[PDB]
């Protein structure tokens, strides 16, 4: 598709009306209409009005009388706001009525009326010789042949040319015109040549490659800057046109070479003409910034003036030394020849040269316009690096980047009110177990739990996490934008938690509109409010699970036993206004009214009872463990005695403490208390504090004691740290292949030229990196990129430093972002619970692996996209056996990583387990490679097969992850599981198919029958803290509730030989 | 004061860039004529729109010239000396043949309409009495009448005197382009390699017997206390068409003097031109 | 040339903007949540829209006039590919919203307005990942090369590739590139919808063979072409999807979508640019395809119609006003009428009937009329 | 102008907007990424209308306001 | 400086006093001419002050 197909035409001639049409050309009878007769726009930002007449009127000189019309006075009358369409239409209409162009209507169909000379003569009020010639003989304006229209008047006047002023396009500006267009009497090509050659000896003149009305016309500039801005706009036009032509589309090019040909100009114009005629690749790639076009054009010229390509440089130089010559590619020239063959006497510019376009392979990425780029850096590339120098990142203002401490949660309102259960497992509590658990509980309470865990608990507050969601409900209710919801709905409870004023539905599912002028104050919530609310919802769901309404039943009561102001009692009182007779009271030692101020145990005289109790008692004072123990025992006892459904808090949920609770409940006469541990989503994500749930039932409870409960493990496994908590640093100096970085994030700015290099260097650490420039003019490019431990574990396996730097240099300068808006990164980004559990399991397995001695290799079967790479040490060889893994032989060879790329056979004969090897089977055992779930008996079968297969080799360690059965019992009873599910009895993590679960006892019994050594470990609190500290991940609430029961029920079998 | 603050924050002056964009100083400084030959321009006359200063832009539009840029054709045919590569002069007003309304007058009419609005708004802001306000308006419309009445003579007679004077031998430079935004006189000097250059235009400050101080007040006598041969037509003064010979013979005399005035200097400097010299060492690369 | 003149963007602009102007007045009202009219409304305006209840879009906030959505040429096509994947997942559906807890990837990306329109379309649906992922991608879309880097993990219920190398390149390079593209697209999703820039029989068969070489999954496949593609582009969307059975008759031969490309070849003649004729010769047969267009005295008008019946099968005419004596005429040249009239040298016409027209009998229209060089036909 | 009642958002926005348009701080933009602009001395010099010696020093040499090391901004 | 800050302060001062004296003037329903005379003397003061 080489040859251009374009239909050339003199568009400016086609615009000139037939003489018969001039009388009604203003359409005197009817109002001018927008979008047809005019275009008005008010740019409120620049506060500039802009009118633009359409049709023949787009070229209209205005007489000073026309300027005196009120229409042109309008923008002054409305300095700040748009001219109303009424006034604009009426003024433009009456002014339009005022205009009248001298003309003689005729019968011959061949005539056209010379609109230019007509309106021009009118504007000068018929004073100039053309104006006189016209007012005396209007019939002179009619023309058959377009050129003779002017020859008639040059002959009539005897003048060699007419200097005709240009109209401004907007009719509101009255600015003095940058140039004017002279029109020469040059009937033949020879006259055109002589005039051009004379023009090439006179200041500030230029011209088009061809002329409308087939009559020569030159532009004459008042100043050099005007010549520059004109040349710029024309170059842009010819580049857009040539771009459209090269795509091969048919196009109505009014003239084949749109750009101007300087005849006499300053140097800078000659540079514009030169790069302009190059049709440089940079325009198609949008490498230039068009907002400041001529500047960019001047800049482009300079590079072409000293271009690395000899061809382009000699070509540009040549064009610069012969500026008067028009340069064109051959594909243009054929269009010129076609245009000549159609109309033999057409005039076009005599002095021309046909250069061959020089190909250039540099395919720049680019995109002007808003949007930061979110890079995904490759581990490796074609480029080799040798000892790249450290790259400092600049200081950045808060106007560009800010770093908030924690990412606020995004979540549906219902998800906040969920909770998880953990039922008792042990059938008995033997005394030796009591002494052991007491020793662990006392040793643990005596020295406070991990300082890092307490840091995350004290930074990831639930109040701040839920504030952006809660206030959003306030702002919507405040506008009246909120509407339908059920009476008992959780969205209703959130609405109660947003605003201090009582709300009331006008009828079913319709909240009352606010009284006029009223803007109720948002409800005041302390950190524990929403948690108390979710405990209320929890007690409601526990009383019966099917319910959707959460209103209290009529004639019932609830007590929020720990209290200060306790906003929750007020919100709840407000929630139940439509329900008759519902006692609701806080009852703390620090209680303010409405709540009664009272100590627990209750004074013997005082009578207290309720259908529900929600204790949140917690001693602020430091105290002995025996005192805290007796206090919590008296608290749970008094809470259980006083209600049919207690929901006690436990600040120190050791196994010994909870078992002491169940034993003490056992000691009370005549009531068998069913019980369960619990954790709501509105708790602070990291708090180990756990809500025990007591309730009488007629039967004695089988398996009443706890052991290895998840909620308890969350607390007990945390212990005083051997290291200070890892504070997230903000790095600036990017060393080339260093591996000295503490977890945190790179953040800063570089020159746009250095930017491809800097991205290529930080791919060593960061797995991805957002970048952007603030504006087209500012040359600094901001970059943010958090450090991925997994990418460090990948890139530092060998000393080679490959990167896609060649690809990154396609970005400079427009290809890597723009964003005027301030951006706000968080030190702790959100991540889904499955991903977090995966990272915790990786921390557990990695710390476990570093202890192991003398093993040649790690083999992660089912490794996907090297997901387990964080686990393996930089030394020992890594292997993957996921069929779905993509191959990268350069990356594999460079990074010491074999990839089997075939399904792994679990059958013992097929098995080929090496000596001195660590076999990871993380989460792969539960699925077939095609993604369909494998039945649990088949899972147990393949585990048994891996066991017997590794039974023979002397040194090996398998890690078979799987899902324990008990979790399905718990999620059947829980609520807060936006991710995890229980479809038809199978776990359904993420988007994965539901998959049947193993029971831990049968698996352990099988491994004991095999005779192999094993140890069913699961990751604990310190592992969680390591994953969060390293990856820069805050937990989030729903994940905070679900994570313990989820983590406990993904056991990791650790076969060892 | 508000629009002024917004305006002068952009800058009291500007300079055109090599790319042709304007670049305003950002500074509020009083102008001096020392800046006339500088890169700097007064910022009032940039005619560049500003977001909040529209009244100032529009008021400065009143200062835009109503004339036209005639080319010096008769002065070319005579081969009269001209510093410009295409000689040209801005003639302040067009001839207005045959018109009922003078365009030059009608412009001034719109001008006083604008100024009327401005002076009136400033009047209601100062809460001044109606009578004085109407007196201002009356004096304005009176001016517009005097201006029409004079306008016929300024356009139909004075213009051919500017046009004829544009062709005179010694009027060798371009005076204007019509663009206040961008017109800067071309600045030649007589540079020499062995000395400092002499600018041809300089703020030498010599008043040349008061030639270079410009009283604007002079427009008042013109509008009000002066008569013209054309305005008088009800006596009909015949127009004067002065002989060429008086100015030509003068211009020639000057050209004759200053032509030969440099001659002895020219001859000697022509001889000595090769004589300027630099000290140079010649190291020898090879024996003998 | 036809592909570069008959752009789909310009073809659909008058319809799309009309949806904008109606929504802007608040004149638009009822529509279903998942309806195609809803998707068009999302494709018209930049602002998020929300129903106040069933089948009822919210009235605009007072004084607010949201900016129309910015669409490049490939936007609507990407949307129709989305609708296509929806209909392919099941055919009975009327709602086109994504199911909750699902994802889709628009693999070729720049700004990719379609990802934004689609994100906007599904606001009422919980949990729906939607991202572009091109090498030239701007945010929200991730910027990344294909094949995916080995470390990076990508998966979705749907993939809509539109990868296309701008650079000139060797055929073997383009072949290996498209193979890696289809392979990576199929591996990453249960329902890929890959573009094929050069849909030769060899290329598509290479695709099915390469899909055959992958272990353990039998990929059902079909060629596809959406209405929102440029009308003349031969570019074709192959549609991969796993099924339990091995597919009988998996290879292509003489497929229509392939024939659209393969039968096109370098021309023996330059493309025929449509001329605008003025001089009506009496029985000439020298006219290149195009159209007569001009004006004559009203007296000559019966004659001129009688002469051009030789070429044009029909001819609109009108005078601008009662006073203006010129009569404008437009008449495109029908090859069929030329093939009829030039069979013999006789030049009969109903000129006697046409002279019954002068002067009032052949049109009036003050309004400007706008003929096209390329008229619509079924 | 509003002794008793809140300033309407329209008037507050338009007035703050035009006053904001009026302010302009002397500065020299630069290419090096390490620079920061000494906002304190800039706006301070502006407030005194560039009369105090810091104001003079700034109006004459605005590039003095740019600083790499924060302390040297003042030592200069 | 082109504008003296010491003058500009006094300028705002007389703007305030102008508003005050004007309000006291309309309250006392005094004739327009005297009122404008007060304003004129104020602006005159502002000039003397610059
Ligand atoms: N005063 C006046 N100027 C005209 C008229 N028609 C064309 N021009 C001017 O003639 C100049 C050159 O004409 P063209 O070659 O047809 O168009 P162009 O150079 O691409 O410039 P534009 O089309 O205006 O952007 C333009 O700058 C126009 O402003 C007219 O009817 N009246
Ligand atoms: N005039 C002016 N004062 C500043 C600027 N920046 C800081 N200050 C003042 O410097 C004083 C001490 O600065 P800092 O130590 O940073 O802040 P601070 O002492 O805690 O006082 P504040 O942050 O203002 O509450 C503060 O009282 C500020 O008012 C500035 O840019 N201009
Ligand atoms: N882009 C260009 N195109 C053509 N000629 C150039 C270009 N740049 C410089 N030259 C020539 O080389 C000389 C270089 O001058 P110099 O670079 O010092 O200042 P300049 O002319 O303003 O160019 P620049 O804008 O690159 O500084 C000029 O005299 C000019 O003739
Ligand atoms: C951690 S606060 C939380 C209270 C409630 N969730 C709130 O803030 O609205 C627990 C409160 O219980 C109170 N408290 C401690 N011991 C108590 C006891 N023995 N009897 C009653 N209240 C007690 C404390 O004063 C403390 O303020
Ligand atoms: C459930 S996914 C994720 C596993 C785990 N999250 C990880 O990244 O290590 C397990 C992967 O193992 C692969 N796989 C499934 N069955 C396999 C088998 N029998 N042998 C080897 N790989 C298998 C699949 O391709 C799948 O992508
Ligand atoms: C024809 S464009 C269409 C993209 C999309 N339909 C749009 O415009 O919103 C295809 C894009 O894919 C990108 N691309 C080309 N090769 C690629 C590759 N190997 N991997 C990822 N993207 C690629 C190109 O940069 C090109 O911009
Ligand atoms: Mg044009």
């Amino acid at each position: 598709m080489w040859h251009y197909t374009s239909i050339n035409n003199d568009t400016r001639v086609a615009l000139d009306p037939k003489p018969n049409q001039i009388r009604t050309i203003t359409k005197p009878n009817t109002v001018p209409q927008l979008g047809t007769d005019y275009l008005y726009t008010f740019n409120s930002q620049r506060r500039s009005h802009t009118l633009r007449l359409l049709g023949p009127f787009q070229y209209f000189n205005f007489s000073e009388t026309d300027r005196g019309h009120p229409l042109f006075r309008l923008p002054l009358k409305y300095p700040s706001k748009a001219i109303p369409a009424d006034e604009l239409i009426d003024n433009l209409h009456s002014w339009m009525r005022s205009v009248h162009l001298l003309h003689v209507r005729s019968e011959d169909n061949t005539l056209r009326y010379n609109w230019m000379l007509g309106v021009y003569a009118r504007s000068t009020n018929y004073t100039t010789p053309v104006g006189q010639l016209v007012v005396n003989a209007p019939a002179i304006l009619n023309y058959s042949n377009p050129q003779d229209a002017f020859n008639s008047v040059f002959v009539a006047l005897g003048i060699d040319y007419i200097d005709i002023p240009i109209t401004n396009s907007n009719i509101f500006d009255d600015s003095s015109t940058p140039y004017n267009v002279r029109i020469w009497h040059a009937p033949t090509m020879t006259e055109v040549n002589h005039i051009l050659a004379l023009m090439r000896k006179s200041t500030l003149v230029s011209t088009h490659s061809s002329w409308h009305w087939n009559v020569l016309h030159t532009f004459h500039y008042r100043s050099e800057s005007d010549m520059i801005d004109h040349f710029a706009a024309k170059i842009l036009e010819d580049w857009r046109q040539k771009e459209k032509l090269d795509k091969g589309a048919l196009v109505e090019a009014d003239r084949v070479i749109q750009r101007l040909i300087p005849l006499s100009s300053s140097t800078y114009v000659q540079r514009l003409a030169a790069i302009g005629a190059l049709y440089p690749n940079e325009f198609t790639e949008n490498v230039l910034d068009l907002s400041r076009l001529s500047t960019a054009l001047l800049q482009l010229s300079d590079t072409y003036y000293q271009h690395a390509n000899d061809q382009l440089r000699r070509l540009y130089r040549r064009m610069y030394n012969d500026s008067r010559t028009l340069y064109m590619t051959q594909r243009h020239q054929e269009l010129l020849l076609a245009q000549i063959t159609a109309d033999p006497n057409i005039l076009l510019y005599p002095y021309t040269y046909i250069f061959t376009t020089i190909p250039t392979s540099m395919n720049y990425i680019s995109n002007t316009g808003q949007g930061r780029i979110k890079h995904s850096l490759t581990v490796t590339g074609a480029t080799e690096h040798d000892t790249v120098a450290d790259i400092v990142l600049g200081q950045t203002g808060e106007d560009v980047i800010t770093i908030s401490m924690v990412e606020p949660m995004s979540i549906a309102v219902e998800d906040m009110y969920g909770y998880v259960l953990d039922t008792p497992t042990r059938d008995i509590w033997p005394a030796d177990e009591q002494i052991e658990q007491k020793g662990d509980a006392v040793a643990l309470y005596d020295t406070k739990t991990s300082r890092a865990l307490g840091m995350f608990n004290n930074t990831v507050r639930i109040d701040d996490l839920l504030s952006p969601l809660l206030s959003l409900v306030y702002r919507t209710y405040i506008k009246g934008d909120t509407m339908t919801m059920t009476q008992g709905s959780l969205d209703h409870l959130t609405l109660c938690a947003a605003v201090d004023s009582d709300i009331t539905f006008v009828g079913n599912r319709m909240i009352a509109p606010l009284p006029e002028g009223y803007i109720p104050k948002p409800m005041h919530r302390n950190n524990s409010t929403m948690k108390m609310l979710s405990l209320y919802v929890a007690l409601k769901k526990l009383e019966n699970f099917a319910t959707n309404s959460y209103l209290m039943a009529p004639d019932t009561s609830i007590i929020l036993l720990g209290a200060e102001r306790e906003p929750a009692v007020n919100i709840l009182r407000r929630f139940n206004r439509n329900v008759s007779n519902v006692r609701i009271i806080g009852m703390g030692d620090r209680a303010v009214e409405p709540n009664i101020r009272v100590r627990v145990p209750f004074p013997i005289d005082k009578n207290i009872s309720a259908d529900f109790i929600i204790c949140d008692i917690n001693s602020y004072e430091d105290q002995s463990f025996e005192s805290m123990f007796s206090e919590t025992i008296s608290v749970v006892t008094t809470c259980a005695s006083a209600a049919t459904r207690a929901l006690v808090k436990i600040n120190h949920p050791s196994e010994y403490m909870i078992n002491s609770v169940i034993e003490r409940l056992s000691q009370l006469g005549g009531v068998f208390y069913h019980t369960a541990l619990l954790k709501t989503a509105s708790q602070n994500p990291y708090s180990y504090e756990t809500y025990i749930y007591i309730t009488p039932i007629a039967a004695a409870v089988r398996f009443p004691f706890y052991s290895n409960s998840a909620m308890i493990n969350r607390y007990m496994t945390a212990v005083a740290d051997d290291e200070m908590p890892i504070i997230p640093s903000i790095h600036t100096v990017i060393k080339g292949h260093s591996n000295t970085y503490s977890p945190g994030l790179f953040c800063g700015c570089v020159d746009v030229q250095s930017a491809p290099l800097a991205l290529s260097q930080l791919k060593s650490y960061c797995s991805e990196a957002t970048t952007w420039r603030v504006d087209s003019d500012d040359n600094l490019v901001n970059i943010i990129a958090r450090i991925d431990p997994a990418r460090i574990a990948l890139e530092f396996r060998t000393r080679s430093n490959t990167s896609a730097y060649h690809e990154y240099q396609r970005y400079v300068p427009n290809g890597l972002g723009f964003k005027v808006r301030k951006t706000r990164e968080f030190r702790y980004m959100h991540r889904e619970v499955t991903f977090i559990h995966k990272l915790m399991m990786y921390a557990l397995i990695r710390e476990q692996i570093s202890l192991t001695e003398n093993m040649t290799q790690v083999v992660s079967i089912g490794g996907r996209n090297l997901a387990d790479i964080s686990v393996v040490p930089l030394n020992m060889k890594y292997v993957v056996i996921d069929p779905a893994t993509r191959i990268e032989t350069l990356t594999q060879e460079k990074k010491n990583i074999e990839v089997q790329s075939r399904p792994f056979q679990f059958d013992a004969a097929n098995m080929d387990l090496e000596n001195n090897s660590i076999y990871l089977f993380i989460a792969v055992i539960m699925n077939e490679p095609n993604g369909a779930a494998t039945p649990a008996r088949m899972q147990m079968d393949k585990i048994r097969n891996v066991a017997t297969a590794m039974l023979t080799r002397t040194n090996c360690v398998a890690y078979i992850s799987f899902y324990e059965a008990g979790i399905i019992t718990r999620l059947d009873q829980s609520t807060a599981h936006k991710t995890i599910r229980v479809e038809e009895g199978r776990l359904k993590v993420a988007n994965y198919v539901p998959v049947d679960t193993l029971v831990e006892a049968d698996v352990t019994l099988m491994l004991r029958d095999i005779g192999i050594t094993h140890e069913i470990i699961r990751p604990s609190t310190p592992e969680l803290i390591d994953a969060c500290s390293n990856y820069g991940i805050r937990l989030g609430s729903t994940g905070g509730a679900v994570l313990d029961v989820f983590n406990h029920y993904s056991p990791v079998i650790k076969l060892v030989r | 004061p508000v629009e002024y603050g917004i305006f002068v924050q952009r800058g009291a002056t500007y300079t055109i860039n090599a790319a042709g964009e304007f670049e305003f100083s950002g500074r509020n400084e009083k102008w001096d004529q020392a800046l006339y030959l500088s890169e700097h321009f007064p910022a009032l006359f940039s005619d560049v729109p500003l977001a909040g200063a529209n009244t100032i832009i529009a008021i400065m539009r009143l200062f835009t010239p109503q004339g036209f840029l005639r080319t010096d054709d008769l002065a070319i045919a005579a081969n009269f000396p001209r510093a410009s590569r295409n000689p040209q002069t801005y003639i302040p007003y067009t001839n207005q043949r045959g018109t009922v309304t003078n365009e030059f007058a009608s412009r001034f009419r719109t001008i006083v309409a604008t100024l009327a609005n401005v002076v009136n708004e400033r009047a209601v802001q100062d809460d001044m009495q109606k009578a004085t306000r109407s007196c201002t308006k009356q004096w304005l419309r009176h001016l517009e009448t005097q201006f029409d009445n004079i306008a016929v003579a300024h356009t139909d007679h004075l213009s051919v005197v500017y046009a004829t004077m544009s062709n005179f031998m010694l009027n060798f430079t371009n005076n204007f382009s019509g663009n206040h935004a961008t017109f800067k006189p071309d600045q030649y000097v007589i540079t020499s390699p062995e000395g400092s250059y002499k600018p041809i235009i300089e703020r030498q400050g010599e008043t040349v017997d008061g030639l270079t101080i410009i009283d604007t007040s002079i427009v008042w006598p013109i509008l009000c206390q002066c008569t013209y041969p054309l305005v008088r037509q009800s006596i009909m003064e015949e127009i004067v068409y002065p002989d060429p010979s008086t100015t030509l013979s003068q211009s020639l005399s000057v050209a004759q003097v200053l032509s030969k005035l440099t001659l002895p200097d020219a001859f000697i400097n022509m001889i000595l031109s090769g004589g300027d010299s630099v000290v140079m060492r010649t190291y020898q690369t090879e024996a003998d």
